[PDB]
């Protein structure tokens, strides 16, 4: 064997190992999710708080790129980071060339060509972090879910991290209850509730919400922080379900 | 990122074998039966074209190929490896030499240019030598007809008759028994045949076989009149109909 | 094992041993402290020296009149990373005539030192550093891990024995916090912070290290006999 | 030089002078203006003698590389496109002005290049010193549906123009017929109506005329 | 040359003299100044005919390219991939486009790009050598949302003036109709508009 | 990375030996017997075929004997494709020499810069060494007549009858025993062929498994003759030396 | 500082019936100073001919560089470089240096040795070839060749009275110019034997 | 044994990483098919959508290249979407270079030879995918051309690839066996489809609804896929004979 | 920089280059010898543009002494101008060309024969009896096409050569403060010290 | 110098 | 140059 000591080697499965390795790490990280909405999206992610000595809303983990596109992610938040610093770059030379800000599918490609090519060759590493993203454009909302291997898709509803299958189990719910769709405000709601259900497994360590959202309505298809009463409220609906 | 593979894969051994060549070879070993008969007033290049599946158009597929006007190409091995070979040929004949003589180039200088190209996938950085080997028949004003056989190890030697792959022990010894100096054009395709019915084992005819020879100058296949010097192409590939109607007389 | 040859190699569990073991030489490096209230910032740092005949290891180091770290782990690596921050503190002043954020700065070094970890030939960054600063927002305290993990925090400490002084930040959290427009009293505060880290040894002149940052005070270090008053 | 391009019903002709000049001095009589790109594609050139020689060559090998790589009959636009993002590419300084002319499955074409890149399409058209000549013969005579016997004559009168009225044209016309369904006829030297008349004397000197200092063999061999 | 473009109700009209000049010989009588970049994003060339070529090839590679990856550029996009072309190489090219296109979102739009490379958005755009002696009749005669049959004449009127007073100008009025429809090539011979 | 992948060419054993160049020399050994002979008035190649075919072509062949220049050929043993890569650089060198001095080449300087080639080979680059062994047959008006040898390590020598490729050992004997300064050309040929025709793994030397050359002063007055044998001339100077 | 006409000289090449000739001036001066009066500018690599007229740093650079070239040639075909071949080599190689270019007026001259037939060839300094079936003419004295070998030259001449045709052609042109003469030379190329002559001319 | 890692000769002459690459193309598990009309190419390959999260619109392996090129990818969407951005470019560029709309077997060829560049160069790996090219080529007709990591292409008459191709394979020989012909005999390409669909559901057994399908269609300049609707058009009418 | 003269004569090759270095309407030097040694029996006299001359020069000694090391072997004299012309004919096409004129005289050891080549800062090659540089040449050549004899003894040449400084400084407008002679024969290169 |  |  030793077919999973290099990146970009096929096993006699046809399988790369570094990359399924990759997917460890991630599932390793801390739970992020995203609700794809009637006229937008909204990313929640969990943030542990490792210690008292954390200053509270001052370790942001959402990042945004552009202006209408916004980025949560699960594994190696270095790697996330290097992910979103390559997202801005294709998003303005986008801007530069064309004129109008990048449409999410094209984005979603822009990231996906990116992270395959990371699986290309043996003297790169695969990326540790499965990324979640999308916003609005000419054509409405996107959500996607991005992959170590390059892999992703649309979704209505994503989920990654430790607490990835009981986020999915509750997002399937949400799809099933509102086929006609549900409202920004709502999935704001849905999002805090989700994260906190997702908690429980990770449950030694309290944690801190973090929301963002873009809607055509509600931000006018900005990306934009979920802050101060909006946040609370949202806090306070999770706080009822569990108990 | 970038190749950082740019030491030797092909290394001597403590046997002073150079493996990944012999490997190459054995990869030859294993491809389908090509042979070359070189006559008096002209030379054949032949082959099976093993079809792999039968919905595939094996006309598409062309394992004989024109490099030059007077000069023809087929392998035995692997074929992708050969037809990127054929492309960087065709090229070199150009750049390295009509671009520069204005005219093509004799059979034997092509052959050594492609050597060249084999012998530089032996010795470069983070490359594996090509699982190829060669069979050049061409004609030049002043060294007339000639058939050579290019190697993976960038090796070319020239033959009367010969051949490669498969079945190419019992092919040489066959071609050994019926090759004289005298022989005519027709006389070397009617061996040909013979010849490449010993290795093919399913359906032998115009359809499973390719067949291209160096002969005459076919003005009709030119494209144009007018310059009395440009006479055409001493590359001709039979068709489908002229292959059968040997096989009648065989 | 098999896979801590080199940092573009990840283990069957999700591990890059190579920043793990980048990461064991900052638990080796000797202990530095970092600690803010509202109006100023302060890092403590314990020098360490190869024998009494040698000099003590300086620990802290400038970057701007309002930015410094204090380093634990390869001294040479918190060199280069201290060199690039001074560039990109420097770049904001001349070409936008803007002090640099503290939060850019950590953002700055987290993709530095992130780069080493994902290309073949190179290594990671064998240093922790404890960036504080005055900005725009008040006082900040950095904590950067050569991961690329940079976290901003209250207080905090790193190296040798550094679980002491954490714990000790931890209960008093409350009480330095609001120690605002008193810089001698936010020091003392640290200097009984990283006295939590020592073993057998105790602070001495030539030993202890202070540098503080805040409103109307530039980043300024305090070494050998001005470190006195705090004993 | 003159050269022109006519289309008729089933193909196109392009026709051209045979003066080479170096300044006033004709320096070749009869030199060959018409060039083959590729078996049914042809093309006529007027400008700097060797650039026009150089880049029709150039653009000839690569689409005989690309007929070979795409087992197709090269297209004029092919040869139209790659000519034309050359002589751009050297903003003017390849002082090549064309007539690409031809006929490939996609039906018959002409076209005309100027050295700056620009291109353009015609039934008739006309380049060189002798254009102005040439272009009115073809636009007093030009119609639509012209015969091949008719386009000939069309083209080798608006040379005959070039030749008899322009100083930089003269001596014979150069015709190539790309007819579709048919080989390419390249009719070198079609009218020669520039035949120097008997001189007056034979200016043979008696042997022994020329003073002579040294003769030596020249050795040729190995 | 004599270039315009006229926004209307149902979409937009390109508009063209047919006369390419070296000195004061007409190289060719019968010129194509209007040329696809896109299904229906069409635009008039004005200044060096060699500079013009080379940048349309180039801006319909990259709108083909476009449409692979993310569908059906807009006419505002188009614009802008001109306009990149222009600017950059400003100090090489002697170039004046007209863009004009045709959404089902944003209907007919016009972009004018003169020299420098700038990008103005317009109603209609006039360009060309021919464009100087017909700015008072166009500002006068022009109104919004004018039916195919008022704009064709706008255009045709506005061109025959042109022509007639510009010796760079000359030959047939080319025009190109961009509606929800499709395209349609339009001429007109000299013994019709000479006698507008 | 793909550190796990290089063999690492150019590097010495425990012993102070280059491993590459030990199994290129191993390589070498296997090869054709070839011969170089040096006369006080000629130089005679010699060079054995590798196992021939009935169905080779023989007379528009070149295996071993190569022409550099009009004074100076070459006998090859190893890779015949490494070979003529070595053989168009000192070409082009030789002719690089000829433009820049109006003289043609010393033997010795063109031989030392294919050596030097060679020697790169094994100091930098991590690529193998040129399985090739050269006998570099030449002459010039400084040294006349000059023999060498040069190997994948890129080291040279001069010598007045020497042998490279297979049965060296036992061919450098039966030379070292027949051989004397005041030798002729036509004594050297006999010397050549009887040497091959003992250390031939064949059962009987015969024409078609020879390639054949001799540099002579041969030619009118004060001027040298590369003569590469025809078969025909090679098939007539095996019955005259009475081998056949 | 006109590079072709800094040093001058003239070469002439004209065919004869199995045969060819070509010929050239001695002269090399610096403008007005003449300077060696030994300077030959015809060449020859095997049984091809070639005379360079123009910049005489350019003549020598060639005439080096055509001998590398036909070397490498003939160890690789195992055979001389025929005319009309040489011809293409020339200029192909002129045309390399198109924005760069040798100030050269080059003439090749011979006999393919394949079908017998007498070839000539002249080129512009760019690379262009000029084929001609009568006479080639190069140099400071073209005007002057030109009008010389339009009137005395007739087809089919035999050896001996080409070779006063040529002589004549060349003698009368330098005698019009001031860079060109100092002494003659006139190769007679039959298929297998050349005969070189030495023209006795005014030395001014 | 490192000869298994990297794309150089085993002992047996046999490229391992290639081999292992071939088995990735089935890790999808979804079988294509392809046919050619008297007008039209037609491909068909499987929809499978396990996750109800998914966005269905957004799952697909059928790439419209250029105007006149489609393109079915078998293997993990990562390598497809990497091969499909660049037959775009090289499309793309042909047109500009060549001033003609790039041939279907053209571009094969060119895929064809970049796969092969990968079998031979060292640090770059296969790719785990097999390219199934088609259009209405204006020369040559309807065109199916399919590439592998091998570097091999071939046209085809019809074509099938996937786990379950053997089986498609043989019951698309037994048709042209029977109707004696290198092409389905049917004027409108909605029959040919329909043929497509019929056959697949034959050899693979198994049912298909309007979201189990994904159909692409190659007409001449343009090729198109077809939605959810205009394929339950297409399976009721098949249903009604 | 200006007068360099070379006279071959039967069995040598005489060198006479003048003394005097002027910038400005200064002498700054009247002493200086425009003369390099490239090898025990070659000398090349030199004349062109200021630091271009020496820089030359001494680019070309130090070229034939790493030769002559490396070979145990002096070049003959039509070797070194071959190698002379041919740095002078890339120099000409660089971005700046080296504007130097040189002589090069030198006995073939191997012909027993004196060789002067005359080379200018284009690369035009000449072998000579008799060769100059600059404006000299206007008033020697004439001279020595009179009174040269191709079998002269080297004090034959070295009187022919005063005869030529004579003529220059009688009719040259510029003062050159006369010249350094050098002969170049079979027992190698030495200077004349009263001239 | 073609305009337009 | 030669002109055409
Ligand atoms: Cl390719
Ligand atoms: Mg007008
Ligand atoms: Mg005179
Ligand atoms: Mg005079
Ligand atoms: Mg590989």
């Amino acid at each position: 064997t030793g077919y999973d000591l290099s990146n970009s080697v096929f096993s006699p499965d046809g399988r790369n190992f570094q990359v399924e390795y990759a997917v460890k790490a991630v599932e390793n990280g801390t739970t992020s999710i995203g609700i794809k909405c009637n006229d937008g999206v909204v990313f929640a992610v969990e943030k542990l708080i490792t210690s008292k000595l954390l200053v509270p809303q001052k370790n942001v983990k959402i990042q945004v790129v552009d202006r209408h596109i916004g980025c949560v992610y699960s594994g190696l938040i270095p790697d996330g980071r290097h992910l979103v610093n390559r997202g801005r770059e294709e998003a303005a030379s986008f801007k530069k060339l064309y004129k109008t800000p990048i449409p999410i599918p094209a984005f979603a490609d822009r990231l996906g060509q990116y992270v395959q090519a990371h699986t290309l060759y043996n003297s790169v590493r695969p990326f540790g972090v499965s990324t979640i993203f999308g916003g609005v454009d000419k054509n409405g909302a996107h959500l996607y879910m991005l992959e170590p291997s390059g892999s992703y898709w649309g979704y209505k509803g994503a989920a990654t991290g430790k607490g990835r299958q009981s986020a999915k189990a509750e997002l399937e719910k949400l799809v099933d209850h509102h086929p006609e769709g549900l409202s920004a405000r709502e999935a704001v709601k849905q999002a805090a509730k989700i994260i906190y259900l997702a908690h429980e497994d990770n449950k030694e360590k309290d944690f801190e919400l973090e929301i963002s959202w873009c809607s055509l309505s509600e931000t006018n298809g900005l990306h934009k922080f979920v802050k101060g009463d909006l946040l609370q409220e949202a806090i306070d609906f999770a706080q009822k379900e569990i108990n | 990122m970038t190749d950082r593979y740019s030491f030797s894969l092909t290394t001597f051994s403590p046997s002073g074998k150079l493996g990944q060549i012999d490997y190459a070879l054995t990869a030859v070993k294993q491809g389908v039966t090509s042979l070359g008969i070189k006559a008096t007033n002209g030379v054949v290049i032949a082959t099976e074209k093993k079809s792999s599946s039968p919905l595939a158009m094996s006309e598409t597929l062309s394992k004989v190929s024109l490099l030059t006007p007077d000069i023809g190409a087929v392998y035995s091995g692997m074929g992708p490896d050969y037809r990127v070979l054929v492309d960087k040929s065709r090229k070199v004949a150009h750049t390295s030499y009509k671009r520069i003589y204005g005219e093509y180039p004799p059979t034997k200088l092509l052959v050594s240019e492609v050597a060249k190209i084999m012998q530089e996938a032996t010795q470069s950085g983070g490359v594996r030598p090509f699982g190829v080997s060669l069979l050049i028949a061409g004609h030049d004003e002043f060294n007339g007809f000639s058939l050579y056989q290019v190697d993976p190890s960038g090796s070319y030697f020239p033959w009367k008759a010969t051949a490669i792959g498969k079945g190419s022990v019992a092919a040489k010894t066959f071609l050994e028994k019926r090759w004289n100096d005298e022989l005519e054009l027709e006389d070397a395709i009617h061996i040909a045949l013979l010849t490449l019915k010993e290795s093919v084992e399913g359906e032998f005819n115009g359809d499973t076989i390719e067949l291209a020879i160096i002969g005459d100058e076919n003005p009709d296949l030119l494209g144009y009149t007018g310059i009395p010097t440009d006479k055409g192409p001493r590359f001709r590939k039979l068709t489908s109909q002229e292959i059968n109607d040997r096989l009648e007389a065989l | 094992n098999n896979y801590d040859g080199d940092t573009v190699t990840f283990s069957p569990t999700g591990r890059l041993f190579q920043v793990e073991y980048a990461l064991e030489a900052i638990k080796q490096g000797s202990v530095t402290v970092g600690l803010r209230s509202n109006t100023h910032a302060v890092l403590v740092a314990l020098k360490r020296n190869a024998d009494e005949l040698s000099s003590y290891q300086k620990k802290i180091i400038k970057c701007d009149e309002h930015m410094g770290l204090s380093l634990a782990g390869l001294a040479p690596d918190a060199r280069v990373l201290s060199n690039y921050l001074r560039q990109q503190c420097n770049y904001s002043s001349l070409v936008f005539n803007r002090k640099l954020a503290v939060e850019r700065a950590g953002h700055l070094l987290c993709d530095k030192a992130q780069k080493n970890t994902q290309s073949y030939g190179g290594r990671p960054y064998g240093v922790g550093l404890l960036i504080i600063g005055y900005d725009k927002s008040g006082a900040h305290l950095l904590e950067f891990q050569p991961s690329g993990n940079v976290t901003e925090l209250y207080g905090t400490a790193i190296g040798a024995r550094s679980q002491g002084a954490k714990t000790y930040l931890e209960r008093t959290l409350d009480t330095f916090i609001k120690i605002d427009g008193n810089p001698d009293e936010l020091i003392k505060a640290g200097v009984e912070a990283i006295s939590q880290s020592l073993r057998d040894e105790s602070l001495t002149v030539d030993n202890l290290s202070i540098a503080i940052v805040g409103k109307d005070t530039p980043f300024t270090i305090y070494d050998g006999e001005a470190v006195a008053k705090y004993i | 030089t003159t050269i022109v391009g006519v289309k008729f019903n089933n193909g196109v002709v392009i026709a051209a002078d045979t003066r080479s000049t170096q300044g006033p001095i004709v320096a070749d009589k009869n030199c060959a203006k018409l060039h083959r790109i590729s078996p049914k594609i042809w093309c006529a050139g007027a400008g700097t003698a060797a650039d026009t020689e150089a880049v029709t060559q150039l653009i000839g090998s690569n689409i005989e590389l690309h007929s070979l790589y795409t087992s197709r009959e090269p297209r004029v636009v092919s040869a139209l496109q790659m000519l034309k993002q050359h002589l751009f590419k050297y903003q003017g300084h390849i002082g090549a002005y064309l007539i690409v002319a031809g006929v490939d499955p996609t039906g018959s074409h002409l076209f005309s290049i100027h050295a700056h890149g620009s291109t353009d399409v015609g039934y008739y058209l006309s380049l060189g010193s002798g254009s102005l000549a040439a272009m009115a013969v073809l636009e007093s005579h030009w119609k639509q549906d012209l015969t091949k016997e008719e386009a000939i004559k069309l083209a080798s009168d608006a040379i005959q123009a070039g030749i008899w009225n322009d100083l930089g044209s003269g001596s014979n016309v150069d015709v190539c017929v790309m007819e579709i369904g048919k080989d390419a006829e390249y009719l070198r030297n079609y009218l020669t109506p520039n035949v120097r008349e008997e001189k007056q004397k034979s200016y043979k000197f008696p042997r022994g005329t020329t003073a002579v200092l040294k003769e030596s063999i020249v050795n040729i061999c190995d | 040359t004599s270039i315009m473009a006229v926004t209307f109700k149902d979409g937009v009209i390109l508009g063209a003299d047919s006369r390419t000049t070296t000195g004061a010989y007409i190289a060719n009588r019968v010129t194509d100044k209007l040329t696809r970049v896109h299904d229906k994003i069409w635009c008039c060339r004005s200044g060096s005919a060699a500079d013009t070529q080379a940048i349309a090839d180039i801006v319909q590679y990259h709108l083909e390219l476009y449409t692979s990856q993310y569908g059906t550029p807009s006419t505002e996009t188009a614009a802008s991939v001109f306009k990149e072309l222009c600017y950059e190489n400003k100090d090489n090219l002697t170039a004046g486009i007209i863009v004009a296109g045709y959404d089902d979102k944003n209907k007919g739009e016009v972009y004018t790009i003169p020299l420098g490379g700038s990008v103005h958005k317009l109603p209609y755009a006039i360009a060309g050598s021919g464009s100087t002696f017909i700015y008072g009749y166009c500002d006068k005669n022009f109104r919004e949302n004018m039916s195919k049959e008022e704009t064709v004449d706008f255009i045709k009127h506005s061109l025959s003036q042109a022509i007639k007073w510009d010796g760079s100008s000359g030959g047939v009025i080319r025009m190109v109709v961009l509606t929800a429809a499709g395209v349609e090539r339009l001429i007109f011979y000299p013994d019709e508009y000479e006698q507008l | 990375g793909s550190r796990r992948y290089d063999s690492r060419t150019t590097i010495f054993s425990p012993e102070g030996r280059l491993y590459q160049v030990e199994y290129a020399l191993e390589s070498i050994s296997h090869a054709g017997t070839a011969i170089g002979i040096m006369a006080s008035d000629g130089i005679v190649l010699a060079a054995e075929r590798k196992v021939t075919s009935t169905l080779l072509e023989q007379d528009t062949s070149t295996e071993k004997l190569y022409k550099l220049n009009d004074k100076i050929a070459v006998a090859v043993a190893g890779l015949t494709a490494d070979a003529e890569i070595l053989i168009n650089t000192a070409r082009i060198h030789a002719q690089n020499y000829l433009k820049t001095y109006n003289e043609d080449i010393p033997v010795e300087i063109l031989v030392r810069r294919l050596s030097d080639i060679k020697q790169g080979y094994t100091q930098h680059g991590g690529l193998r060494p040129f399985g090739v062994s050269f006998i570099y047959a030449g002459y010039d008006d400084r040294y006349g007549y000059q023999l060498y040898t040069s190997n994948p390590s890129g080291n040279y020598t001069g010598w007045k009858a020497i042998s490279v490729g297979a049965n060296t050992s036992a061919a450098q004997t039966l030379l070292q025993m027949d051989y004397k300064d005041d030798m002729k050309v036509d004594d050297a040929i006999e010397l050549a062929l009887k040497t091959l025709s003992k250390t031939t793994d064949s059962s009987a030397l015969t024409y078609d498994r020879l390639e054949f050359a001799t540099i002579r002063k041969g030619a009118n007055d004060g001027e040298v003759y590369q003569k590469i044998f025809k078969p025909q001339e090679i098939k007539d100077i095996l019955v005259k030396t009475g081998i056949t | 500082s006109d590079p072709s006409s800094i040093n001058g000289g003239i070469v002439v090449a004209m065919t004869g019936k199995d045969c060819v000739a070509i010929a050239c001036d001695l002269r090399l001066g610096s403008q007005s100073l003449g300077v060696s009066n030994k300077f030959e500018k015809i060449f020859h690599y095997g049984h091809v001919f070639l005379g360079i007229t123009g910049l005489a740093t350019d003549v020598t650079t060639l005439n080096e560089m055509f001998r590398y070239k036909t070397n490498l040639y003939k160890l690789k075909e195992e055979r001389a470089i025929e005319p009309e071949t040489f011809t293409q080599l020339v200029s192909s190689s002129l045309y390399e240096r198109r924005f760069g270019p040798y100030f050269v007026g080059p003439v090749v001259a011979g006999i393919n040795s394949k079908s017998g037939k007498p070839f000539i060839a002249g080129f512009d300094l760019i690379g262009c070839i000029d084929e001609a079936k009568d006479f080639i003419v190069s140099g400071t004295a073209s005007d002057q060749l030109f009008g010389m070998c339009e009137s005395l030259y007739e087809p089919n001449l035999e050896p001996e009275d080409l070779f006063e045709t040529i002589s004549q052609a060349l003698l009368n042109a330098a005698d019009r110019d001031a860079l060109s003469g100092w002494g003659a030379v006139v190769y007679i190329i039959k298929k297998d034997e050349v005969v070189k002559r030495y023209l006795k001319m005014r030395q001014d | 044994g490192y000869d298994r890692h990297i794309t150089i000769f085993s002992p047996e002459g046999r490229l391992y990483q290639v081999e292992y690459a071939f088995k990735a193309t089935n890790q999808t598990n979804i079988n294509s098919l392809a046919v050619r009309g008297k007008d039209c190419t037609v491909v068909i390959s499987q929809k499978k959508v396990p996750d109800k999260l998914l966005d269905p619109t957004t799952v697909s392996y059928i790439f419209c290249i250029s105007r006149t090129i489609g393109m079915v990818v078998n293997g993990p969407i990562p390598d497809a979407r990497n091969a499909a951005l660049r037959a775009k470019a090289e499309a793309a560029e042909f047109r500009y270079k060549y001033g003609y709309d790039m041939p279907c077997d053209v571009l094969a060829k060119r895929m064809a030879n970049l796969s092969q560049i990968y079998t031979q160069r060292a640090y770059m790996r296969p790719l785990g995918v097999i390219l199934t090219f088609v259009s209405v080529d204006e020369e040559l007709g309807p065109s199916i051309y399919k590439t592998d990591p091998a570097g091999y292409y071939v046209g085809y008459k019809a074509t099938a690839t996937g786990p379950k191709q053997q089986e498609i394979t043989t019951n698309l020989e037994n048709h042209f066996k029977k109707s004696k012909i290198d092409h389905i005999n049917e004027e409108s390409w909605e029959k040919v489809v329909e043929f497509a669909i019929t056959h697949m559901i034959d050899a693979l057994g198994t049912e298909f609804s309007k979201n189990d399908l994904e159909v692409g269609v190659a007409t001449k300049d343009k090729f198109f896929t077809l939605s959810a609707e205009n394929i339950e058009e297409r399976l009721v009418a098949i249903a009604e004979q | 920089m200006d007068i360099i003269l070379g006279i071959r004569v039967q069995d040598s090759v005489i060198l006479a280059s003048s003394k005097a270095v002027t910038r400005g309407i200064s002498v700054l030097k009247d002493s200086d010898d425009k003369t390099r040694q490239l090898s025990p029996h070659t000398l090349m006299s030199f004349a062109g543009e200021a630091g271009d001359t020496v820089q030359f020069a001494e680019y070309i000694q130090a070229n034939i002494q790493l030769y002559s090391i490396r070979e145990d072997y002096e070049l003959s004299p039509q070797a070194v101008s071959s190698f002379v012309r041919q740095e002078l004919a890339k120099s000409i096409r660089s971005r700046r060309p080296y504007q130097v004129n040189v002589l090069i005289g030198g006995y073939d050891k191997k012909k027993n024969k004196p060789e002067l080549y005359q080379i200018d800062y284009l690369g035009t090659k000449v072998e000579l009896p008799y060769g100059a540089h600059g404006y000299s040449g206007f008033y020697t050549f004439s001279l020595l096409d009179h009174h040269y004899r191709p079998d002269m003894t080297t004090e034959e040449g070295l009187d022919l050569l005063k005869l030529c400084v004579q003529e220059l400084e009688k009719r040259m407008p510029m003062d050159f403060k006369g010249v350094i002679v050098k002969i170049v024969d079979k027992d190698g290169i030495r200077q004349v010290d009263d001239f | 110098f073609l305009w337009x």
